């Protein structure tokens, strides 16, 4: 186990300690449990390649010698997605990237009249936990995102 | 002092929204100071005006918005900061 040295722009740097089996993704979490920019914003490059979120940190040739270059891609504006009731009927929201999955289930509670606790989302499959960000799931505009019923 | 003509009202207000979307991301890198960031806020506001000024004597098909404005701005710069028309096109 190791330290890594991720420089943003401006100047400063930091330090994150990591394995030469952690994933980009891994580190992208350790980032954000860092100095708390969300993961999904995190775009990583390390001798100028963008560093893809699979891969492991050895297997791309870091090690504790080298400086990961960190650029934070965030985005003041909200965007338009789509929920599909379990009948097939879409209702379009106004989302945020940066707001939590509890706080879209609460406009969805309010809008089709269900407790929060009787449904969940999902989005390409991958289930969507109340307390992660909305951005975690890779949400674009005019996205479908389908809400599950109990 | 550089003499322009007119429309330089246009493009400076492109290039402007442009400078704008720069501070924005700058922003987000966490390394804009504070009187920076008040510097952003009164800038964003003093452009919507100039926009929402000029998009009143513009045919009303030649108007654009905000954020449509930033996309030209981006490019322009793009071009200034290499010193090329190539850069603004989709990739470079």
């Amino acid at each position: 186990a190791w330290d890594l040295k991720v420089k943003m722009l401006g100047g400063n740097d930091f330090l994150v300690s990591v394995t030469n089996s952690m994933t980009v993704s891994e580190l992208k979490k350790q980032i954000a449990q860092k100095i708390g920019v969300p993961a999904f914003q995190q775009r990583l490059a390390h001798q100028t390649a963008v560093l893809q979120d699979g891969l492991t940190l050895s297997s791309l040739g870091l090690g504790p010698s080298s400086t990961v270059m960190l650029v934070v891609q965030n985005c003041s504006e909200p965007l338009s997605i789509l929920v599909r009731n379990e009948r097939g009927h879409s209702n379009i929201y106004e989302v945020f990237l940066t707001q939590t999955v509890d706080t879209l289930k609460k406009k969805v509670s309010q809008r089709e009249q269900v407790h929060e606790d009787q449904f969940w989302l999902s989005f390409e499959g991958r289930p969507m936990e109340d307390k992660e960000l909305l951005g975690e799931y890779g949400l674009k505009p005019q996205c479908t995102v389908i809400k599950h019923l109990r | 002092q550089i003499e322009v003509g007119p429309g330089a009202t246009n493009a400076t207000i492109n290039f402007e929204a442009g400078i704008l979307e720069c501070y924005e991301r700058f922003s987000w890198q966490r390394a804009l100071d504070y009187p920076g960031q008040d510097r952003l806020h009164r800038l964003k506001r003093k452009l919507e005006s100039r926009i929402k000024t000029h998009n009143k004597s513009e045919p009303e098909n030649k108007r654009m918005s905000l954020e449509e404005r930033k996309a030209i701005g981006v490019k322009m710069m793009k071009v200034l900061l290499f010193m090329d028309p190539s850069a603004g096109i989709e990739g470079f």
